[PDB]
Order: C-alpha cells, then structure tokens, then sequence
C-alpha cells in the first residue's frame, strides 16, 4: 500500500521559516519526481515545486522563486519543502505528491496547513 | 494564481452524461499530451482519474474517460452516480517553472 | 525513415551503447551496432509491470557494421517514468543495460524549409519547426553559417523562444555561404540530443557596389 | 481506538462567525462529557468549553462566555463548537477531547488551527 | 489566560529523574484531587500521562509518577529518555467556568 | 456513623429507589430499604468488568441493606452502572450514575448565637477541603413553624439576621451542599441546633 503522510505544518509569521516534511513509503521512492502541490481555503489548486528521481535539478514556481528550496532523501524516502520569507499569499494546505505517467500526480497525501496573516 | 478555464460548477441526474471542458493556450494543452484530471471530495486530497488525455489509472472505473481537441480537454462521466458529487481540476505541463497548471475547478453536483 | 535523427545520435555517443530517443513523445527507438552478426533480444520492463519482449530489426550500414533496433508500442511511450531497459544475446550474455526516462532521451525531427533571402545588407533567414510537433513555443534552434575551402563553420547563433527568423551581419561579399539550422528542446524537464541538420540552402553573396 | 477529527478551522474576519465540528469513534459517546481546550501559537493550553453527556448543561470560561456556543450530537457522534463574534484573542488551535476519570482529558483530536487578524 | 503556576523550563541527562511542579490555590489544588497532567510533542496534541494525582492511564510507563501536597503537585519521570523530550502541563477543576486551570507549561530537554 | 446523612436522602427522595450518596468525592455508598429476603448488588465501571458488592444489613423501624463500594472505583465525570437484583432472580433497581453528581457533605458543625440582629457563625463540613464552593442555607424557626430561610453563598462561614420579634426563643440551624453546579446532589442534614432568647 502506497502511503505519503506530510508534516511541520502551522502558524507562521511573515518573513518567517517553515521546514515541512513528507515520509514515503510504498514504492521505489529513489526512481520518481516528487512534487509539492498547495490549495488556498476555498480556492484552487496551485502547483509549487518539483524534483528529480536524483534530486540533482530542482524546479518551482515563479512566486516562490528564490523563496522555497525543494529538497530531497533517497535513503529516509523523505522529499522537504523549506519555507523562507513567507507571505501572506503563501497560506495554503501543502500536498506531497508523486509524478507518474505523463507528468500526472499519482499517490498524494494528506496534506499539512501552513497559515500565514491574510491570505 | 493564473489557471487554465473550466465551467463554476456542472450538474446531472444519476444516469446521464456530464461533460467538463478545460480550455488553455497552445503552449500548455495544445502542445504536450500531459493532461491530466483530478476529483476531490471535501476534506479530502486530489485522486488521479485521467492522465495523458485519456488514460486511466487502476481503480478509475470505466464511467470515467478523457478527449482533447485544440487547446481543449474534455472529461467525461457517463454513468453518474452519488459518489461522484465533487470537485473536478485539469492539469497540463506548461514548462520546467510550471510543471502542472491547474484549472480554476468546476463542481459537480449529482441532481435528483 | 529516419536515418538522419540515428545518424546525428550516433555521431554524439559512438557505436559502443545502447542508443535510445523520442521525436514527438508519443514513441521510442533503441538502437545499437555490431561487427560483421549475432542474434540478440530485446525486453523492457516500464515500471513495476511484467517484462516484456520488443521485436528486432536487422539493417546493414555503410561502415560494414550491423543495425539492430526495437520500436517500444506507444503505449509503453509513458513521460516522467522510469523504464528499464535490456539487451541480452542469444547465448545468454548480457550486452546492454539501461534505466531511461523518454522525456531525458528527446531528439526531435530536423526543421524543414529553410529560406536565404538579402535584407537590402545582410541576410535573413527563416525555417519552420519541426514536422508534427506542437511544442513549438518550447523549441530552441541553433543556426550554422558556413563557407568552402576549409573555412568551416564561420557562425553559430543561437535562436530562443521558438522564434523561426534570424538576421545574419558579418558576411563577406563574393561569397557562397551554407546554412543550416538545428533544433532542441528549451524547457530543462526535458533531456536528449540536438535534432539532425535541417536540409542546408546556400547563397550568393554579392560584391561591395 | 480512540479516534476524533476536528474541522472547519481556518481565517475569520474580527466579529466574523465560525463553526468547529468534532467527529468521534471509538467508545460509548453519549456516555461522556465532552470538551473544547484551545493553545494560542506559542502559548500554554486554555480550557474553552465543555459539555454533559446528555447536552443538558454547558459551561464557558469567562472570556469566552456568551460568544461561544458549545453542543454535541448523540447519535452521529459529534462534537461542536460555534463561535460567534470572534474576537483577535481567540487565535488559537482548538482540540476536541473526552473528559474521563478525575475531570482528565484522556483522548485528543488532531485539532485544528483558527485565525483571527492578530 | 489566567492559569497555574508552572516552572518555565527543566533539564536533565538520560537516566536522571526531573520533577516538575505544579502550584495553584486552595479552591484548586488542594481542594479536589481532579489534578491531571499531560505531555505534548511539537505539532503533536497533548497527551494524558497521569490522572487523579498518582493514578496512570493504560500504556503509560510506570516511570511517571504524580504526587500532591498542599497546594503543590509534581509529576516526576524517573528515568529520563530522549522520548520524553516535550511539553508538560498540569490541570485542575476550579470550578464549572474553570473545569480545567492550566498550568503555563514546561519545556523538559533532554541534554544527552 | 453516617446516620444523620442517610436520614436527610431518605427524607428527600424516600425508599422506592436506590439511594447514593458521596461526602468527600472519595467515597460511595448505596443503601435502600425494605419492609425480609435478601438481595444481590452489582456495579460495572466504564468497560471493567461487574463486580459484586459486599452487602451489609440493619434493622430501622424495615430493613435497610447498603454496600460501599471499594476507593479504586469511586472515578467521578465517569459512566458507573448500579444493580441491585433480589436474591429470587428478579430485578430490583438499575441506576447509572456519576459520582459527582450524587455529592452529600457532612453537617456543619460548630455553630454559635450571639447578639449585637443576632450574628450567626458556624464551620465548614468536617474533612472537607472544598470550603470555598460551599454554600449554605440558615434555618429560624420558632414555637409558628420555620419562620426564615435564608441562603448564604461563596463560602461564607457568617451569617446575620434581621427582623427578629423580641422576647422569642428562636432556634439556628445550618446545612451544606455543594455550590459549584458541575456537581449534583442534596443537601446535607441539619446542624445540631443553637436556641437564643431575644
């Protein structure tokens, strides 16, 4: 049974830093993208970043470039989202997800909330 | 947030056939085959049900299927049921800085 | 059929691995040589789906050598997925042994209709994409710029955001220039190869009057 | 064995209203008081509200009384808590739990986070 | 949040035995034997570790152990582990609109 | 021993259901009464296993039987089932109770009159730590029935009355219960009379 659980979620002050997490477990963790996937309360989804299998290129999205640092371990099949100089806008619920066929997020997990000020 | 454009909301009795579109540019949907369709129940994380256009994940029955034409996708229930009363994105690959652009969501809603 | 795209691939990588590519995303070709024969067999496994056999192809070449090649069904074509791959001989020996991603082994279809027109003085060139490929957007090209008796190529410009025109300045008058243009893919998810040589146009130019 | 959910959290505007619910599995519901515990971020823990088995009689600590309205359903196994006219000290994540021997609180919900402008 | 007196912080190396107080008045502690005490990892909700005073919960080491006196209780953890490193909280019945005062909470670190 | 506490319960509620009663939330008791034969008790705590009770018997004017149940499962805010089975098999009584909410202190105790109005003082149940949510209840009555009943509340230990008729022999009298409303029950019996001759 594939199973993705996230955690390190909570309240956080502007500006702030905030290290989330995501333990895999279920398949050949070493061999796929690992991505992260956040929803606004009420609103839509929203993709974040993305890694390869090797975690040798790391790719985000343009509002959380320079920003958030996508990170990964092929050993604790644990795929980090470090969260630096937060905003408002950034208060979403944070999804860990896995890439499979053509680009497809497969298996998510439950998802941890990051609150931030307004929204 | 930029998102591809789906219909608010959608509705159908049990039986019938709904379809939701999902319109983009010819950058995104009318340039790769990595379309991709999600349902999520309140609460609850985003399931797979289509991926490239029209493939099907196991598990997804066969009440499910998926078209594209132009910058257009198409997600299809044939079979309504209550258990389908959700919310439906589309994705699309949209570049190395977009993996996955996401549409602005249509809720099904299964009429009596 | 695509004798150009294996031979542009060949030449990058050597005669010495398995070498594999897509054109359009939707398809895969593996290929390799030999020294002339020999019987072998091809199997892929895509995920953690059974293993499967891939049916091989035989070919002559004019260095004296021989093709084998396997054409994956499309439906085996999958992105962002791992897929292994294994060439093993008849009397049992392993000889090729591959994990791919077909998104990182991309070698798209040369660009066609390349055009050499004066500006009135410079020289404008213009092509198109590649054939049945609508990721246009997302293609980067490369232009050569040529000439004869052993001057070779005498500029490479680079051509971004799948724009098919350029403007070329420092070209000697009396002059016969060569062009020819490549193509790749722009966006870094995907991995591959610069496409085969467009089919070059070469031109005239005239002498300072 | 034990399990409860909390939901509905999430931002409201000061003088806003918002409603908590409190699923509940596991053991003999209607048999147990029921009550509310917040923590402000970074904060100790502060008893909210709790409520009798039956629902008869409710009790509020004294910053939240009158604005706060606590409630339990005995047959779908629920536990609520409205909130109205919201105040900015009320920012706090609300748990959900089951008073057991001694007045303790012996199982937890996962609890949910409510925030209110500061 | 009115609430009970608590010791801020408290340290000890594995295999020691640190105990934490817990005072309050004579209409709470003192009064009732309804002290309760509870421990809470980061992220995590609080957990029940002693209740009535002395008494403990099924799946909770004998190593906690609660006492009263006065107006003062103290939970004691005997022998000291690297999962015990979190949060402790007191409680007390102080009436219908106080059913539960807590104390202002104890970091316990374990230095190694 | 607990006469007094017994007599106030039965006077309240009567004999025609099972009477319980705690006075130091430690504590319980179960006793009802018959006009002879013999009776079984049995009691389950929360999801433990029933346990019977050891009865005792006693004579009154009827007989009374009562069980008080061991210290380990006198647990208040928590579900305890009561049963009380006749020894021909069949059912008696079937309570389900909180030991919080049956709670009858003891009487208080010292109480003196005295002139200025006429100051009443008295002290707190014997035992009983929860002096500041007790509240009380003074009794005036004379040779005319009870003529006031006044209520004294947060944990006052004094108490002093007004419109007293001159050259009258009034008698003082005072009970306990408990104040704070998370916990139910009766009041406790009456405290030994004090007279005073205005």
């Amino acid at each position: 049974e594939v199973q993705l659980v996230e955690s390190g979620g909570g309240l956080v002050q502007p500006g702030g830093s905030l290290r989330l997490s995501c333990a895999v477990s279920g398949f050949t963790f070493s061999k796929y993208w690992m991505t992260w996937v956040r929803q606004a309360p009420g609103k839509g989804l929203e993709w974040v970043a993305n890694i390869k299998p090797d975690g040798s290129e790391k790719y985000y999205v343009e509002s959380v470039k320079g920003r958030f640092t996508i990170s990964r371990d092929n050993a604790k099949n644990s795929v980090y989202l470090q969260m630096n100089s937060v905003r408002a806008e950034d208060t979403a619920v944070y999804y860990c997800a896995r890439v499979s066929r053509g680009g497809s997020f497969s298996d998510w997990g439950q998802g941890t909330l990051v609150t931030v000020s307004s929204g | 947030q930029s998102a591809l454009t789906q219909p608010p909301s959608a509705s159908g009795s049990p039986g019938q056939s709904v379809t939701i579109s999902c319109t983009g540019t010819s950058s995104d949907v009318g340039a790769y085959n990595y379309v991709s369709w999600y349902q999520q129940h309140p609460g609850k994380a985003p399931k797979l049900m289509i991926y490239e256009v029209a493939r099907r994940p196991s598990g997804v029955p066969d009440r499910f299927s998926g078209s594209k034409s132009g910058n257009t996708a198409s997600l299809t229930v044939s079979g309504l049921q209550a258990e389908d009363e959700a919310d439906y994105y589309c994705s699309s690959y949209a570049g190395s800085n977009n993996f996955a652009v996401f549409g602005r969501g249509t809720k099904l809603t299964v009429l009596a | 059929p695509k004798f150009e795209s294996k031979a542009a691939l060949l030449a990058a990588r050597g005669p010495e691995e398995l070498l594999c590519f897509t054109e359009r995303l939707e398809d895969l070709v593996c290929f390799w040589e030999e020294a002339a024969p020999g019987q072998y067999s091809f199997s892929y496994q895509l995920e953690d789906e059974p293993w499967k056999l891939c049916r091989l192809h035989q070919a002559p070449t004019a260095r004296g050598a021989v093709r084998f090649w396997c054409s994956l069904p499309t439906a085996d074509t999958s992105s962002f997925v791992p897929l292994e791959l294994r060439v093993t001989a008849a009397s049992g020996a392993p000889r090729y042994h591959r994990v791919i991603h077909i998104n990182e082994v991309v070698l798209l279809d040369a660009p066609v209709g390349l055009v050499a027109r004066l500006a009135d003085g410079h020289v404008v060139l213009r092509w198109l994409p590649p054939p049945e490929t609508p990721m246009t957007s997302h293609i980067r090209y490369e232009v050569d710029v040529s000439a004869g008796q052993g001057a070779g190529s005498v500029q490479r410009v680079e051509i971004l955001e799948g724009r098919t025109e350029c403007v070329l300045s420092n070209l000697r008058g009396r002059t016969r220039y060569t062009f020819a243009v490549r193509a790749r893919m722009a966006e870094p998810s995907f991995g591959g190869f610069w496409s085969a040589w467009s089919e070059p146009v070469s031109l005239l130019t005239p002498s300072l009057d």
